[PDB]
């Protein structure tokens, strides 16, 4: 199911590709240059936030998550992915790089 | 899943425009005659050489042709030739021929149109047949001859045994032996081959006794019975329904006939094993036989083989035989063997048997856009998953969460419902086995919801309503017949039920009326439902039907017999509140007949003897002894016993009316009001592992306490918090994973909590967390008290990307069951999706519409997601001028 | 779902509309008027019980109605929705003649608008500086030394309390002798595992 | 389970690495009840239980027909027979109407005609 | 009623109380409901239901009996036999319909 979601999501890509226009080759050629190099997609770490926010969220809170994304085509994530992805420890060197940025 | 016309929508929706351009193969073409190809991509250089080397990778799974020219089906399909045939062997049979030279013109019934014929066959090696004499026999060999030829059949042995198999398996079984006892008179030599064609007609209509007889008339003849009639007498012993007689057949021709067996034997045998049930063993023995084959043999399974091994591994619910099936079916389709009706009917049987509706309609999904027709019986073992679903729902965590059931059956049922009005509006012929699925489900859901709302008497109602509407109407609306399956749901229904009359007089009218065989299911059922009856010699009617069982040749099982002793053992307690019950009505009667007939301190002797004190009159104990002696007798608090053979007093209502009589007012009034300590999660575990958390719960008089020692050291009482609240982390740590729901807000916490939380949390009267961050994340939700307004009352936005044709059919459960045609006419219902009927067949036609300019399609991806966060906002943006065009009307 | 969160929509705003009237308007509670008025209310209430009775209060509406809008008159506060059906229109009006007015009109309407959205910037600053300074100031208020409890009497049970409570201390004597109402007694303290029995 | 290890042949016994070697070769050597089940085509349950249902899975897979006695015209299925396939306690009643007419019902010669005369008078 | 196979002696008994009731056209509705619950007709059966049906003069609940009786070749007793000339000779439906 994880395979033919980001099947999906390739073809955007690949759509964006082959079209023609400048910029959504650019953005495209970027982004495949990134998976290339193994680059993490924020899309992912978003989806692992919001999915944990929607798990420590109250009633109202979670249905309005609910509603709004009920629509959008967001991937089938286990609970042991949002767990693994918090639970991982945070990199001192980016946190001093930004900081110093 | 979704319909192929859906699937093309949303393939154009996520490629933009360029879906209907020129392919990856062509853009790169044009860029290689641009020469500005890039390095990595491999550039078409020799198109002769690229086409061959395509030809040889897609050559790998080439499905070989397993078309077979039947021409005994030709001869049938032939209805003049069959009734040309049908009056030569009429003829033959009434009236047959005479060996005389002169007789032929002599008689009618043949018209035509020395030496001695029999020497001159003799002495030339020539059959009779082929003499031409003007007889009778002569004319009437002539007349067949020329039928066969028109039919397409030389006059010999192998067109002889073409045209008696094309007869037997029509029936005609006596025409086809006169025509077999003519071939043999006029020296047609009556081969093997022969003997088949006539043991086709016994086994098809499954005479073991005819099969035998002709195999022994053929050893009688000279004739060694070959390899094909071994396979006639295991097809007849298997349409006879005695499969380990297949087995034996196999093992007898490999001792004694030594016949090597082939293909089709193998196939006989798992034919034979996937519907045996005389051993507990058929599966481990068909899974070790297609091993055999696959290895020792040598030989290749084909597409019988896989069918009957995924047709027998389709019948257990186990996850490894459901894995073995799946890998079956993956190396069918990698070796060049398209997947068919059956490999989707064998899946789905899969499927269903554990009870997964999601892979049913994956699996049905698959086959509408691969273009197979779904069939009546696919649907019939979708709906025999949504009863093993209903089944396998965990009601145990259902009770934990405190949820009803009944809208999940709801949803089911009406699933089925659906299912059932699609195929009525379709014209299909309703198939038997549909209706049996129809009142299997009415009939589970009536016992699910015995078993899970006892107390909700008006679902079961509903429920059992249902069902003998089905039972009633159904059957002899459509014109069918009840079968055994349908008569063991029912049985089942009223079993459970307990009604032990109503359920004898079917099974007996099934019996004896209908002369119908109860499968094991219904004689498991009996047995349960009399061990489960607490009458007297109800273990006695059960070893009946057990016995039965056992002189009929119904399979028994150590599952059986364990179940029947832990249903004994269950079923002891109602035996012994009848037998109870028995002398309180006894006792009770002795009462009202009783009622209707109507020195302390010195000793015998005089002398003054030591009495006890008086106790203190507010105590309990004297408390308990007054309330004994004043209260009503037992005798007295009901006059009529329970419905069945039991004591009243066991329902609330009954204890709670002989509470008030003995002047006492039950506090738990309902079942719901008990505490329950069985759905605790945290005591439990620390009374298992470290010890008893409360210490002082049973303690008589300053002993029997739990409690750590008073110094301390390894069992003290810092050790033991320590313990305790290790434990209490790991909870807290299951609570964070998700595997427990978030606690509410305590005391404890609340202190802990800075200044501004305990604030707030007073203002608001937050119960939760989450109420918390509601409040503080929904300033609009708060009430001028401060109070924050009841979760109702907030209404979020809700946007029009669920109207989208995919995101519409994902909650459509009907939507898999449905064929894509009346997808097609429901949403669009125009030219755009008139069109076989696929995705691409589809995409080919609206790209012809593109590049003729009658369809609009814009440029760049229409539907957004996984590339960036904000993606579905993208989505709405482009399609708001959509949605507003199909909303607005002009 | 739609309906609902239309209804919601609409019953959010009128909510803020009444808010906000209600704190423009929280001045008008004045005394001199407000005695007059609720006098004429109290005669509407009994105008409304004969009627009630039964199964005029016009001029006392007209006298409260012309009050209240004196009351707004002199208070003069601005409608947004005015200035927006009073400027826009006289402009409109006044430079569509002139193409070079029209123009002028235009980019006025431009700073206008990039004055509201920095305006409305600085409203949502505002708002996320007050929630989190009144939260820094609750947190620093957790320190706050307890009020000191005001002295009372000398806690004393007089022999008319005894004697008024001996029906109930028999009364709550009999319900702890009873297994069953020994939990839902009257008067039941304790201080740690001991109740306290009615003196 | 139950271990013995002999070291005497060996040219040192005393050899720990001989002993952990020999113990994991017998462990490898060993197959399990599962895996022995599924190379005989047998229920792995049945091969280590006492259960009286299990002697039908040591024997060779023959025909029910062939099993059970023959009927009338021949090989019957057992599941073709009413005495068989229904319960003694319920062959009152329901069953006797049913096979009423297989003893009161015929020729009136086949009713009326004494069977229990004499039948040699003729010869005599 | 409808819990218990009942069998040709309750209805029997039914069938007796009826025509002891002097309700011949309700014994004969028994008939009827035990061959629709599908209980086969016994001679003693037979003969009440012929006696009912020839009492209560009901001449197409006498053919079907009598045709159905002969089908089954069930041994006709003495008091089926003298309940059956009556109405034999009476509307002579036998006569007519070359029936023996």
């Amino acid at each position: 199911e994880r395979l033919a979601w980001l099947r999906d999501v390739w073809a955007q890509i690949d759509a964006d590709y082959r079209s023609g226009d400048s910029a959504r080759q650019e953005t495209a050629a970027q982004e495949i240059s990134a998976a290339l190099r193994g680059e993490p997609n924020d899309y992912m770490r978003w989806v692992y936030e919001t999915k944990r926010e929607l798990r420590f969220a109250g009633p109202v809170g979670r249905r309005a998550i609910q509603e709004e994304l009920q629509a959008a085509e967001l991937p089938e994530v286990l609970d042991e992915e949002v767990n693994r992805y918090h639970d991982l420890k945070l990199n001192m060197m980016e946190i001093e790089r930004e900081v110093k940025a | 899943a979704l319909s192929p016309y859906a699937q093309a929508l949303r393939h154009v929706a996520l490629r933009g425009a360029t879906a209907f351009g020129p392919g990856a193969k062509e853009m790169e073409l044009d860029m290689l005659r641009k020469g500005t190809l890039p390095a990595d991509y491999r550039p078409p250089v020799q198109g002769r050489w690229d086409d061959t080397i395509e030809r040889w990778a897609y050559a790998w799974q080439f499905p070989a042709e397993e078309e077979q020219d039947d021409i005994t089906k030709s001869v049938e399909r032939n209805a003049s030739g069959m009734q040309a045939l049908l009056e030569i062997g009429n003829k033959l049979l009434r009236s047959p021929p005479s060996p005389e030279p002169l007789s032929g013109k002599a008689s009618k019934l043949y018209p035509p149109v020395r030496l001695r014929a029999e020497e001159l066959s003799a002495k030339y090696n020539v059959p009779m047949a082929y003499i031409d004499d003007s007889s009778e026999a002569s004319n009437a060999s002539k007349s067949l001859a020329l039928v066969m030829e028109d039919v397409g059949l030389e006059f010999t042995e192998d067109g002889l045994t073409v045209v008696i198999s094309a007869l037997s398996r029509q029936g005609y079984g006596t025409i086809g032996r006169a025509i077999f006892d003519f071939a043999s008179a006029m020296g047609l030599g009556p081969s093997a081959e022969m003997y088949r064609a006539l043991m086709k007609y016994a086994s098809r209509r499954g005479d073991v006794n005819e099969s035998m007889a002709l195999i022994e008339e053929m050893k009688g003849n000279g004739i060694t019975p070959r390899i094909g009639n071994w396979h006639e007498l295991m097809y007849t012993f298997y349409k006879a329904k005695d499969y380990p007689a297949v087995s034996q057949i196999v093992d007898n021709m490999k001792m004694y006939a030594n016949i090597e067996p082939n293909e089709v034997t193998f196939v006989l045998q798992l034919k034979a094993l996937a519907k045996d049930n005389s051993q507990l063993n058929s599966l481990p023995e068909a899974i070790q036989l297609f091993d055999q084959m696959e290895n020792v043999y040598g030989f290749i399974a084909s597409r019988p083989h896989y069918d009957a091994m995924m047709f027998h591994l389709s019948q257990s619910p186990r996850p490894e035989m459901r894995l073995r099936c799946e890998e079956l079916a993956h190396k069918m389709e990698l070796m060049g063997i398209v997947w068919n009706a059956n490999t989707y009917l064998n899946l789905i049987r899969s499927a269903q048997v554990v009870g997964d509706v999601a892979a049913v309609e994956k699996y049905l999904s698959r086959m509408r856009e691969e273009g197979i027709p779904a069939s009546i019986g696919h649907l019939t073992w979708a709906v025999q998953a949504h009863v093993q679903s209903m089944i396998r729902i965990d009601y145990d965590a259902l009770k934990e969460k405190d949820e009803s059931p009944l809208p999940t059956w709801l949803e089911h049922l009406e699933t089925c419902f659906g299912i059932y009005e699609l195929v009525v509006r379709r014209g299909w012929v309703m198939q038997l086995p549909f209706v049996n699925a129809l009142l299997r489900l009415t009939c589970q859901a009536t016992i699910l919801s015995m078993e899970r709302t006892p107390d909700e008497a008006e679902t079961i109602g509903r429920f059992e309503e249902q069902a003998n509407k089905i039972w009633n109407h159904t059957f002899d609306e459509w014109q069918l017949q009840k079968d055994v399956y349908s008569y063991e749901c029912y049985i089942a229904l009223l079993a459970h039920q307990q009604r032990i009359d109503e359920a004898e007089k079917l099974f007996q009218e099934m019996i004896l009326k209908k002369d119908l065989s109860p499968s094991r299911r219904t004689y498991h059922c009996m047995i349960f439902m009399h061990l489960s009856s607490g009458e007297e010699g109800g273990t006695a009617r059960a070893l009946r039907y057990l016995e039965a069982m056992e002189r009929a040749g119904i399979q028994v099982r150590p599952s059986l017999l364990k179940k029947i002793v832990r249903v004994n053992n269950a079923a002891g307690y109602k035996r012994d509140m009848k037998r109870r019950a028995r002398r309180i009505m006894q006792a009770r009667e002795e009462y009202l007949a009783r009622k209707e007939e109507g020195r302390a301190d010195v000793d015998a002797e005089g002398n003054s003897i030591l009495e006890p004190l008086a106790v203190s009159p507010t105590s309990t104990l004297a408390w308990w002894e007054k309330w004994k002696r004043e209260t009503v007798s037992k005798h007295e608090l009901f006059t009529e016993e329970g419905a069945d053979g039991t004591p009243k007093g066991e329902t609330f209502e009954e204890k709670n009316e002989a509470l008030r009589m003995m002047g006492i007012t039950s506090s738990f009034q309902t079942k719901d009001l008990v505490p329950q300590p069985d759905r605790q999660k945290l005591l439990p575990l620390i009374r298992r592992e470290e010890g008893e958390i409360a210490g002082s719960l049973w303690a008589m008089d300053g002993g029997e306490l739990s409690y750590p020692k008073d110094g301390g050291g390894p069992q003290g009482w810092g050790v033991r918090l320590w313990r305790e609240r290790q434990l209490v982390k790991r909870e807290y740590q299951k609570v964070l994973d998700g595997y427990r729901p978030v606690p509410q807000l305590s005391t404890l916490g609340n202190s802990v909590r800075t200044a501004g939380d305990q604030l707030d949390i007073e203002r608001s009267g937050a119960q939760t967390p989450g109420e918390l961050s509601d409040y503080r994340n929904f300033p609009d939700n708060r009430f001028d008290g401060g109070q924050l307004k009841p979760e109702s009352e907030a209404a979020p936005a809700v946007p029009f990307s669920a109207e989208l044709v995919w995101q519409g059919e994902a909650n459509d459960k009907l939507s898999p069951y449905k064929s894509d045609e009346e997808i097609a006419l429901e949403n669009d219902n125009t030219f755009f999706s008139s069109l076989r009927r696929s995705k691409f067949d589809y995409l080919e036609k609206w790209r012809d519409m593109y590049r003729h300019g009658t369809l609009e399609v814009p440029e760049g991806p229409t539907l957004n997601f996984g590339r960036t966060p904000d993606d579905h906002k993208e989505t709405m943006a482009a399609l708001v001028r959509g949605w507003y065009q199909r909303n607005r009307k002009e | 779902k739609r309906l609902r969160y239309l209804a919601h929509m609409q019953m959010e705003r009128q909510i803020r509309c009444v808010r906000e009237n209600a704190k423009l308007f929280d001045g008008v509670e004045n005394m001199p008027e407000a005695a007059q008025c609720r006098e004429l209310y109290e005669k509407i209430m009994e105008k409304k019980t004969a009627q009630c009775n039964m199964t005029e209060a016009s001029s006392l509406f007209e006298k409260i109605r012309e009050i209240t809008l004196r009351v707004i008159r002199d208070r003069r506060v601005q409608s947004a929705a005015a200035t927006k059906a009073r400027m826009l229109n006289r402009i409109i009006r006044s430079l569509k003649g002139g193409e070079r007015s029209i123009a002028e009109e235009l980019r006025a309407l431009h700073q206008q608008r990039k004055e509201k959205m920095t305006m409305r910037i600085l409203g949502i600053i505002e708002n996320d500086v007050k929630t989190e300074m009144e939260w820094l100031q609750n947190m620093e208020e957790a320190e706050r030394p307890p009020l000191l409890p005001i002295p009372e009497n000398m806690s004393y049970v007089s022999a008319a309390d005894v004697q008024a409570w001996r029906e109930l201390r028999e009364d709550d004597e009999r319900k702890a002798a009873n297994p069953f109402e020994r939990r839902r007694r009257t008067f039941q303290p304790e201080l740690l595992g001991q109740a306290w029995s009615v003196p | 389970a139950g271990c013995r290890i002999n070291l005497k042949a060996t040219n040192n016994p005393k050899s720990p690495t001989h002993t952990v070697e020999g113990v994991f070769e017998a462990v490898k050597a060993l197959r399990s009840v599962s895996e022995i089940a599924a190379s005989r085509g047998k229920v792995p349950h049945s091969l280590i239980y006492n259960i009286y249902p299990y002697l039908e899975e040591i024997r060779r897979r023959k025909g029910m027909m062939a099993m059970h006695p023959p009927g009338k015209d021949g090989l019957l299925m057992p599941d073709r027979v009413v005495d068989n396939r229904l319960p003694d306690h319920l062959k009152r009643g329901y069953y006797d109407d049913v096979y009423w007419k297989d003893f009161f019902a015929g020729s009136d010669e086949h009713l009326n005609e004494p069977r229990m005369g004499l039948r040699g008078d003729e010869m005599r | 009623s409808g819990k218990l196979k009942l069998d040709s002696i309750c209805y029997l008994a039914l069938i007796k109380a009826k025509m002891s009731r002097g309700g011949y056209a309700e014994a004969l509705a028994v008939g009827r409901e035990q061959d629709a619950d599908g209980v086969p007709f016994l001679p003693h059966t037979y003969t009440h239901l012929l006696e009912a049906a020839e009492v209560a003069d009901d001449g197409e609940m006498a053919l079907e009996l009598a045709r159905r009786m002969s089908s089954e070749q069930w041994p006709v007793s003495d008091r089926g036999r003298e309940a059956l000339k009556k109405l034999s000779t009476r509307h002579h439906w036998e006569e007519v319909a070359e029936y023996k």
